[PDB]
This record gives C-alpha cells, structure tokens and sequence, in this order.
C-alpha cells in the first residue's frame, strides 16, 4: 500500500452491495477519491453513505436503474471520474458499455473489448481453446439445427448426452438427456426456452461428463505479455448452478496437476491476450482428467478466499494494471500459506428447493469479528432492506488457518457466533454441511446435495447426546427465567416473601416427544435430570444478549434465544438449526390434557405462494381440472423463477393470480377440492 | 404638544367599531349581533369592567405589519360584571376581526381572564363565534389552544363554565366548548364541526352540506354534544341569565337558596 | 440490559416521502428493554397502539400512533381506547412515554354524527389531567389541534423531542397556501417555499417548543436518563371533590 505511485484520483463505482464496499475500502486504503451510483431504493446503502459523493440514477427495477448505460454516462461526465470499476454482474461482461467507455475518454478497470467478445460465446470458445491446445470436453463443432443431426452425432459421442444453449445461461438453459426421443423433445423445448429467453436458438452437443469436480485456476494478467495462475479453488457444493462454500486449496490435486492446469490456464490467457484479472474454470472427472469450461472475464465472487493462501490484494492489482504499470511478482514467488474456507450467506429459505428467495428488513446484525482468522464481507448494515429486484445475497464469511480442519473448526464457531435478526437465512445449510463425514474427508462433487438429501433439506439430525444437552439448556434458561422474575426492590410498606422451591419438575416438548426434566439451581450451576441422564450447565445467565454462551459437561456451547412467550413456546438456535420447544410446569402440563384442540381447517387444497415477487405467467384458468406434477403459475422475484408443484387431483374453483400481479409471501393463489 | 391623548381616542373609537361598518351591516343582515352587546344584555346595567383593550398582535408575517391589518383588542372583548348581583367573568370573539381567528393576543388575554377567575373563585361565561386559528402564525395559534385546554381542564370542578355558540366554530376551537359543563347552541346560525364540507367532498365523495354537518339541529338531535338549542340570540341570552341564576359560584360554597313561598 | 444501548435500527426507518407507511411497533421493539411489549386491545382500533413495557427496570406504558391504519387518524373508538389507558396508568403512578404521527382527525358524516367531539375531549383530558413524568417524541409528523391532543409540551409536559424527519405545521402546505396566497392565484412558487421554509421542525424548535432534535440512533439513552430525573417530580393542583369528565 505504497501511495507514491502515482494512481487515478476519482474512480466510479458502477455496481452495488458487497463489492461496491470492497471497492471503495480498497480504493479509500490506496487513497483515491469514490464515487457511488444508487437506485431510489438504495439512497440509503452502506456503500453510498460510505463513498465521497452519490448520483441516483433511476427507479427500482435493475433495467432502468443499473443497467441504464446512459445514466452511468451522464453520472461519469457529471462527477469528472477518471476510472470505472464494474465490478461482477450488470454491465461487466457487457461489450456494448466497454465500447462506449473506450470511445469517451474513460478507462475500464477490466480486459479489453476483443477478450469480452472472444469469451462470450461457447462456441468460438471451444475452438479458440482447442487451438490453443488446451484439454477441452468431447463433442461437435457447429450448432446442430436439426434432431436427426443431433441423433448421428449422438451415436459417435457416446450415450449420455449434454445438450446446451449457446450464449445466456449464467446458471439456466441446461439439460442432460440422453435417450434419442429425449434428444429431440429437449432439443424442441430447449429451442423454444431460448427463443423465450434470449432467443438465439443455437444449441450444441458435448459429451456429458459423470460426476465431475469444478476447479477455478485465478489467472492475473497485465499489458505487457505478463501472466501468472494464482494457485487453484475447489467450487463443488452447488445448488441450481450456483456455488454456496468454497475452498481455498483443493484437496484432490497434487503438484504436478496443479502445475499442468495452471500452464495451460496461462496458455489460454496469453492466447486472449487477456490483460487483467480472470478465471479458467475445468471439470476433472476420477481419474484426474480435466477438461476446458468457460473463462469469466471478470473478478470472481470467491477471490477473497485465494487472497488468504496468497497475500495479494486482487482489487489494488487490477487498478495498478488499468493504469498500465506492470506486474510486481514472479510465478515462483506465489505460495500456499494455510488453508481457507468461503460461505456465502443469501437471504432465503434453505427448507424449500435448497433455498427460496426471502424478504424482510433486519432488525439485528452483528458479525463475529472478535474471533480469530474470521473476515466478513457485507454490504449491510443494521436497519437496512432487502428487495425483490436483485441478489438476496447478504454476506461472504472467510476464515484461514494452518490445515483443513483449524479452518474448518473457525467456521463452524463463526457461523455459532453470527447474529441476524429480521429475515430467513441459510446458516443451518451452510453449517451443517461443513460437518458431514463426506465433505470432512474430501469426497465431493458437483451433486453433493442431491444425493445427501434425496428428499430435501429438514435440518441437522441431533444425536442423543445433543437431544440430552438441548433439553438441559432450555431447561435452565427457562428456570433462569423464572429465577429473574422474582427480584424486586424494596417496597418498606408490604415486604417481597420469596418462594423457596428447591427442585423444579418439567414437561418439555419437542418434535412429537414429551420428556420430564427435573432441575436445581446452585448459584450459578443448574443440575438437571432428562429421563435420568444428569448434567451440569454453567453460565454467566445475561438473558438480554443476543448471544449465549454455556458450559454443558465441560463442552463450551453457544445458543441463541429467537422468541419466548408465556405460554411456554421457545426458539432455540442451537448448532445453525432452530428448535421450537415447548416447555410446562408438570402441574399445568396435567391439566393441558383436559383441553380440546384447536380445529386446523388446512389439509392441502391450497396453492398459496411460497415466495414474494411477481407473478408473470399462469398455465391454467378457473373451473378446470388438473393432475400431479405439473406446474401451475410462475413467479419471478430477486433474478430467479419458480414453479410450484402439483400432487393433489381436484377442480380449480378460482384464481386469484394474474399476470403482472404482485404477490406477498403466503397469500392463496389457486382454491381446489 | 403631545397627541397620546388624541390617539386614545382614536384607538377606542377603532376598538369600538370592530374591523369597520360593513362587516356591522353584514353580521347584521345574517341577524347576529357584535360581541358588546352580548356583553351589555348579559350582564346588570353599569357593571360591566373591561379588561386588556390595548392588547395587539405581534405578527411580523405574511405582510400583517401594514396598518391595515392592525386591529386594537385583537377580535376578544373580555371582563368582569355582575348578574344578578353575584360576580362573573366574561369573555366573546369579534367575527369581524379576522373572522375571530385566535392568536396569543387572543389566547393570553382568555388566559389571564380564567386565571383571575380561579383566583377569586368565580364562574365563566364564553360567547363562542371564530373560525379556528389563524394560519399565518403558524405555531403560536396551536400554543395557545393547548393553554386554553390546560386552563379549561385545570378549573374543572372547582368553578363552573358555561358556553354559548353563536356562529360558526370550526377547526380546534370547538374542544373548549367541549370541555366546559355545559354548552348551548342557537339555531339557524351555529355550527360546529372539525372540518369544512369541502374536505367532505376531497376525501369521501359524498353529498352533504354545512346545515346537517354541524348545525343546531344535528347536536341537539342525534350528536348529544349540544344540551339545549335557542330560537335566537336575545331569547339565548335572558336564558342564559335565567339558568345561571340556578348555580353557585364555586364547589367550595352550598347550593344557592332563594326566598320561597 | 443496558440503558445506554444505542439504537442505530431506526436511523432510516421512517421513509423519506410522506404517502408510504411504517410500522410504529418496530420502534416500540426497538426502543424498550428486551424488545418485549405488552399490548392492549390489539385487534380492536388498529390505529391507535398502547402498552406496557419495561425502560431500565421501571414499568412504562406506552401510547403511539399507526401509520399502517388509516394513515394514523384519530377518531372514535382509539380516542375512549387511549384514554382509558392514559387514566388508568396516571392513577397508579406509571411514567407515559408517547409516539407521535399524526395527520389529524377522521373526517366524515358518520365520525361527526358519532360525537368525534366528545371522544377528542376525552383523549385530551386524559392527557392534559396526567401528573406522572411524561416523556414525547415526534417522529414524522404533527398537524393542527391533534398536536395538542398528543401531549405537547404546552399540556404541563416533561420532555418533548422530534426526530429530524418530523414535521408540525396547522396543516398541509397546499391548505396553507389556498387559505392565505387566494388573490395570488398562482401556487407554483408558492407551495415550494412553503415546503422550504415551513415543512421541516425547526418553526416549534426556535420558540422552544420542543427541548431537542436528537438522532433516532440515541433515543432510548435519551429517555431512560429523563425517567432517573423526572422520577421525584410532584405538582400541587386546586382542591376539588372530582372534576367533569366528557363522557
Ligand atoms: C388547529 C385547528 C385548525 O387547523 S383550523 C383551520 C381553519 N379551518 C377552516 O375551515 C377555515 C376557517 N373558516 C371557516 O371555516 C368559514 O369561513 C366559517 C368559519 C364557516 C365562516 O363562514 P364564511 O361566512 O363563509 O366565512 P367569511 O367569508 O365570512 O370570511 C370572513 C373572514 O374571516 C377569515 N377567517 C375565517 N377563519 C379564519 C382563520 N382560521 N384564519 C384566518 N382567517 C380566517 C377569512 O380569511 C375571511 O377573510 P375576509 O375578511 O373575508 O377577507
Ligand atoms: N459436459 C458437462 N458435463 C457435466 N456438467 C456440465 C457439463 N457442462 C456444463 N456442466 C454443468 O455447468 C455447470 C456450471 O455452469 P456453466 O456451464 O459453467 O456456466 P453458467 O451456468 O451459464 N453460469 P457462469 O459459469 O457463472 O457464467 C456445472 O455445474 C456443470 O454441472
Ligand atoms: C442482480 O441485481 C444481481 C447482481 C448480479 C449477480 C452476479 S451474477 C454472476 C455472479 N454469480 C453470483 O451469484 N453473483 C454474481
Ligand atoms: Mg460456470
């Protein structure tokens, strides 16, 4: 962080959320002035009351807000900004702003225009590849038009088949069939997807790789033929095409093939003549064979996590680049020092479809930055909003040590320690799968979570051990509780006469479970009994921090109390997941025996919608009937699709969705017998 | 050669006359009286006591610092007198100055009127006719209302408080009325509502107008804000002496007893 | 729970323009201690929200106004809901703390027909009869004799502060400029300088009507210090048997 180099002064920040605020700390540290575009719903972001100065630049929707070239011009001419950083996604891999900013006067912190253009597409990609001589999938040249062509071409490439939509996708247009009838229905419909879609229509046969592994070679380039592969990341764990936990060094590859990919990552780029930071992404199937997929002309979502191993700062690198200096560093001076771990934290749900987008505003946020080898990236605050309008993503938690498993323990209790009040979050997913056996012993590929879980997420299955300790924690808070109601001060008219109870006797209940707990309190130690099993729970007892921390037979655990209310209901989040535990004094739980049950008049026949946003589309009217397994209506909100199931045989007596209506969370849809 | 003795002249003469003739003739020809004859057929002949008559605005805003909107007593005649030889104070509004709109003039003088009363220990009589607060003050309208409320709440059940409504009272000055024991209405000519018709018809598009919106009928009939109605002014008034004859001057002292036969 | 615990939620609760609405019980939440509130009759005059809560161990109860409802006017049934609240807790010697946004009151023929006058009293005799230390804050808004029903700082109040979003004036500017700039005839510039000089707090803050503008972010410090000062306050009233309620 030497400021005697001379740098750009002013720099545009053309992007929003996290990697706006990363861009401008690393910009602030290097000592450039900022600039920061918002939306009318972003006036009030961390990243714009972090920044010299702010021009709005439309409405909400992304199309007129963050995608509007002509307003990022009118900002960039107003503001005299020397500088652009696009940072990823909007118009970042966008050829059409590149050319413009070219043309003005301004400089794009980014590769050139001939790059963008070479690595758009996948099929000039192939090729360009191919003559590069780099590894690359089995498969035809030359987009098929046909079924019968896809079909020949079937039989030489081998069975299983990989169909795919040229140019779009970004994590959609994918298919896998393999059968010939399936090659030609899902060559019709993927035809009419894309036309709906993007509208290209051209498609591509590749030999389908079986069960792969996705390997991320970082390559850093500048404008004087200089290029260098900054180790590799392991990117497997996956849902709807997109990456939630990263690692820094991949466990599955040694020197030699290290050093291969990363000769032939850098072969590639000089091929491009790529002049900036970028990535090389292969799929390596069991034996150690990989293969050419995609290059990202960009910075990565995941580059913290190799800035650990490394030492480097990508954002200052790119900046020292786009002004024409060259690079500072040698191939043989890049090294592993430590090992380290990414999760990204979204907002939704991670019980529907292994997440579903969510919204809500936070009412608390607190990061565990107090904890050792933990670094949070978030470009939110307490008090801000989440919209239907773009990624709901919240957070990226990275943390480092010497090996896998220091790393991975510094996770977990990161993710123990990490405090959001206000909307639905994946932390029970993102920590739950850092401790199963598979992925702890290194066994992992692309459909890790769709064979883990054939039937879905449902939470982390406690042990017995566990069950004994939960029990024993939620029976001393709720004692605690009851031991804090009593302590008032002194009234000098009508004295306070404490009651002297020495042992309390309770029902608690959970899942479908009824257990009798008997606990004394000592001072600061509960002795409790579940079922016979004894324990010892000791704590300070701060019943108004968000956070709290126990002692449980000597394990050091850490809890949090969601919700309490005096029926008996409580939230408990325990190890990532939340249990609802209801707990009763054995004399009213007797008498809750006597009480008639409250009738529940829902038993399916309702379609209600499982996420905000818009509804677009709608397959079927009132006064029809339908079947299983087809889907009903479509709803788009936070970049993403969805389609509710069927399973239920019924008439469709009304319909409460049409298209271009904006629908909440929770609110019925479609009424059925 | 001094002229403050010409000038006193002048302004009692002002005073007198309220904000001109025509608005005499207009109040007039509506069949409503100004407030300085309420005050003399209220009271006993030769008792009446006038108080704070030089009192004047300080408003420095929206062009009121012309002469020509400078008006001495500031639309309140207030005092003291006798009825029936048992004291009383006593306060009205000018429609004529400004439509009554109260100020804090208006509000200091109202103020200093009740504290002498709950000083002493005797009972108010308000002759209510003003369309609100004046917007042009802004702020001191509002604080003026809020002690006139406090004043009001404080002197309940320690001395009585009449109300008589003689014209249209509109706005936040219809809850002093409210607040009082009893209050009175004339009919044909008092109204009281919160708002105008006109924010009736912004807001929720139905038909109605000013007479069955606020009028005597409505509070006498289906609104129970109202305790009796009148069928004019000097009728309301000589009832209102008669029923003041009933009640006592404060809580402190026993119900009235008169010769009997 | 610390008495001193900043706040920094509300900052940016209170949108900027003036038709959306917010929720007052996410301040309630916020503000008192262990985010626990007891609220009465919450299904019944939604506009209108009162309860009890706990400000650095001491019982308060709390009185504020729903955006979220009918824009937060005031009219019949939460006017007899408030009082009822405000007499019982000034009876027991419990602190008040008070929310205001307020455009005014429920116009209508079936409110006037209703006795809206009546009800108004009575919320404005519960309020100006309270003896107990009585603490205001002002949120967004605070128009005509409605801010004087809420317990202004001309009521006898204790302490009165306003956010730097609020806002007191009689009542709209486009009222205001119909009602004085009518020969005028012409509302363009009119209507603009007076949104710039008029809709904004600092009209009430000049006269001293209100005692500060403080950050959103260090109101609950600001309160709980209030309640270890005002907790001696006494005041001596003229002997009477009872006085008249409205009813
Ligand atoms: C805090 C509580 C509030 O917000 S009160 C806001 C005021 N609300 C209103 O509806 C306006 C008040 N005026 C009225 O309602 C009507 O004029 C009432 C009272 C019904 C009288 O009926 P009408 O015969 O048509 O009026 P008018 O033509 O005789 O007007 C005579 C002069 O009186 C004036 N006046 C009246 N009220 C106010 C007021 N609140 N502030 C300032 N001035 C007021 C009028 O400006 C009018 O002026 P001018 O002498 O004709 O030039
Ligand atoms: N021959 C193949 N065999 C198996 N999986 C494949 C194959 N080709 C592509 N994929 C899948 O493609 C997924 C990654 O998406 P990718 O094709 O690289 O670009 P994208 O989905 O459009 N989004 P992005 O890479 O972020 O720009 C991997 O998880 C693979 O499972
Ligand atoms: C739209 O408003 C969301 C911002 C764009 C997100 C981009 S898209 C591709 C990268 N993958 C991902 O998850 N975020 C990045
Ligand atoms: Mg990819």
């Amino acid at each position: 962080y030497d400021p005697n180099e001379k740098t750009f002064d002013k720099i545009l920040v053309a992007n929003r959320g996290e990697i706006a605020c990363r861009v401008i700390r690393t910009c602030k540290k290097m000592g450039i002035k900022t600039v920061a575009i918002h939306s009318d719903v972003d006036a009030s972001s961390v990243h714009v009351k972090m920044a010299d100065e702010a021009v709005c630049v439309g409405p909400a929707p992304t199309s007129k807000s963050y995608l509007n070239m002509d307003a990022i011009m009118e900002a960039i001419k107003k503001t005299r900004a020397q500088a652009v950083h696009p940072g990823y996604g909007f118009l970042s891999e966008n050829k059409e702003f590149a050319r413009c900013l070219a043309a003005e006067d301004v400089v794009f912190i980014g590769p050139d225009t001939h790059a963008i253009q070479a690595m758009g597409d996948k099929i000039e990609s192939k090729l360009l590849a191919k003559k590069a001589e780099v590894n690359t999938i089995p498969g035809f040249d030359g987009v098929v038009k046909d079924a019968e062509e896809a079909v020949r071409i079937a039989r030489e490439i081998g069975y299983p088949v990989m169909i795919k939509a040229s140019a779009g996708g970004g994590g959609k247009g994918m298919r896998i069939a393999w059968d010939d009838e399936e090659t030609r229905d899902g060559f019709r419909l993927s035809s009419q997807e894309a036309a709906s879609s993007f509208g290209d229509d051209r498609l591509l046969i590749e030999k389908f790789i079986d069960n792969p592994r996705h390997i991320e070679i970082q390559v850093l380039g500048d404008k004087h033929g200089n290029a260098l592969w900054l180790n590799e990341r392991e990117c497997s764990i996956q849902r709807r095409n997109q990456k939630v936990v990263e690692e820094a060094p991949s466990i599955f590859l040694d020197a030699e093939t290290r050093r291969a990919m990363g000769e032939q990552a850098v072969a590639l780029a000089r091929a491009v003549k790529y002049s900036s930071a970028g990535t090389v992404e292969f799929l390596v199937d069991s034996k150690k064979n990989f293969y050419f997929l995609e290059m990202n002309t960009r910075l990565q979502v995941e580059h913290p996590v190799t800035e650990c191993i490394t030492g480097l700062d990508l954002v200052q690198e790119m900046i020292r680049v786009a002004k024409g200096y060259p690079l500072r560093h040698k191939q043989a001076d890049i090294r592993i020092n430590g090992w380290a771990v990414e999760c990204r934290v979204y907002a939704e749900d991670p019980y529907k479809s292994f997440g579903l987008p969510s919204i809500g505003r936070l009412s608390q946020y607190q990061e565990p930055l107090h904890l050792p080898g933990v670094r949070v990236d978030s470009g939110i605050q307490p008090g801000s909003d989440i919209s239907i309008y773009y990624d709901p993503m919240i957070s990226k938690l990275i943390t480092y040590g010497s090996d896998r498993t220091e790393a991975l323990k510094r996770m977990a209790d990161a993710l123990d320690n990490y405090v959001i009040r206000g909307v639905t979050h994946n932390i029970a997913l993102l920590r739950e799968v850092i401790i199963n056996s598979r992925f702890v012993k290194g066994d992992i590929s692309t459909k890790f979570l769709s064979d883990v879980y054939p039937d879905g997420f449902k939470g982390h299955m406690l042990t017995k051990s566990e069950k004994n300790q939960l029990l024993a924690i939620a029976s001393s808070l709720f004692v605690a509780f009851q031991l804090r109601a009593q302590h008032f001060q002194e009234n000098s008219r009508m004295p306070v006469i404490k009651p002297d109870i020495a042992n309390w006797e309770l029902s608690v209940k959970l899942h479908d479970k009824v257990h009798t707990v008997v606990a004394s309190n000592n001072g600061s130690v509960f002795s409790v009994e579940v079922d016979g099993s004894k324990l010892n729970v000791t704590s300070t007892w701060n019943l108004a921090s968000p956070l709290l921390s126990v002692s449980v037979d000597g394990t050091q655990r850490t809890v949090q109390c969601l919700s309490r209310e005096a029926g008996g209901n409580m939230s408990i989040q325990f190890l990532g997941t939340v249990y609802k535990v209801n707990i009763l004094t054995r004399l009213a739980a007797e008498l809750n025996k006597f009480m008639l049950e409250k009738v529940t008049e829902d038993t399916s026949s309702v379609l209600r919608s499982p996420m905000p946003g818009v509804v677009v589309a709608v397959s079927v009217k009132p006064g029809d009937a339908v079947a299983e397994g087809q889907e009903i209506c479509v709803i788009e909100a936070m970049k993403m699709q969805n389609s509710m199931t069927a399973g239920k045989t019924g008439t469709v007596k009304s319909v409460h969705c049409q298209a271009g209506d904006t629908v909440g969370e929770g609110d019925l849809l479609v009424e059925l017998e | 050669a001094t002229s403050v003795n010409e000038r006193i002249e002048n302004k009692r003469r002002t005073a007198l006359l309220g904000g001109g003739q025509r608005r005499i003739d207009a109040q007039h020809k509506r069949g409503k009286l100004t407030a300085r004859e309420r005050i003399s057929l209220l009271l006993d002949p030769g008792s009446f006591v006038e108080s704070d008559m030089f009192v004047e605005h300080r408003c420095a805003d929206f062009g009121m610092a012309a002469d020509k909107n400078k008006f001495p007593g500031d639309s309140v005649v207030t005092g003291r007198g006798r009825i029936n030889g048992r004291l009383v104070y006593v306060f009205s509004q000018d429609f004529t100055v400004f439509g009554g709109s109260l100020s804090g003039a208006h509000a200091q003088k109202i103020c200093k009127i009740m504290d002498q009363a709950i000083t002493v220990g005797a009972p108010v009589i308000g002759l209510n006719d003003s369309g609100g607060a004046r917007i042009q003050e802004g702020v001191e309208s509002l604080a003026g209302y809020a002690d006139i409320f406090l004043r009001n709440v404080t002197a309940s059940g320690v001395i009585p408080q009449i109300s008589l409504i003689m014209g249209p009272c509109a706005g936040g000055a219809v809850y002093s009325p409210a607040l009082t024991d009893f209050t009175f209405m004339v009919k044909d000519t008092s109204y009281l509502f919160i708002t105008g018709p006109d924010v009736v018809k912004s807001v929720t598009n139905e038909d109605v107008t000013q007479e069955e919106l606020g009028g005597a009928k409505t509070h006498t009939t289906m609104s129970g804000v109202a305790h009796r109605a009148f069928e004019n002014d000097v009728d309301a008034l000589c009832n209102l002496r008669d029923f003041f004859n009933y009640l006592p001057l404060s809580s402190q002292d026993p119900a009235p007893v008169r010769e009997c036969h | 729970d610390p008495s001193d615990r900043l706040v920094p939620e509300l900052d940016t609760i209170v949108p900027l323009e003036s038709t959306k609405a917010y929720n007052m019980v996410d301040i309630i939440h916020s503000v008192v201690d262990e985010r626990e509130f007891f609220e009465i009759m919450p299904n019944y005059a939604k506009n209108i929200i009162v309860g009890f809560a706990r400000m650095n161990g001491r019982t308060v109860g709390i009185v504020g106004n729903q955006p979220k409802v009918a824009s937060g006017c005031l009219d019949i049934n939460s006017s007899v809901k408030g009082a009822r609240f405000v007499r019982f807790c000034d009876a027991f010697n419990i602190p008040l703390i008070t929310f205001v946004d307020v455009p005014g009151f429920l116009p209508g023929t079936a409110q006037e027909y209703g006795g809206i006058i009546r009800h108004g009293a009575k919320l404005l005799y519960a309020f100006a009869e309270a003896t107990v230390p009585k603490v205001t804050v002002i949120t967004r808004k605070a128009y005509g004799g409605a801010y004087d029903v809420m317990s202004s700082k001309h009521l006898c109040g204790d302490t009165n502060y306003a956010w730097p979003t609020a806002e007191i004036a009689v009542m709209g500017a486009k009222g205001a400029v119909e009602i004085i700039f009518k020969g005028h005839e012409n509302v363009e510039a009119a209507q603009a300088e007076y949104i710039e000089k008029f809709a904004n707090p600092f009209p009430a803050a000049v006269r001293g009507f209100v005692d500060d503008i403080i950050q959103p972010s260090s109101t609950r410090a600001r309160i709980c210090c209030d309640l270890d000062v005002l907790a001696s306050k006494k005041v001596q009233r003229p002997w009477r048997k009872h006085a008249n309620i409205p009813l």
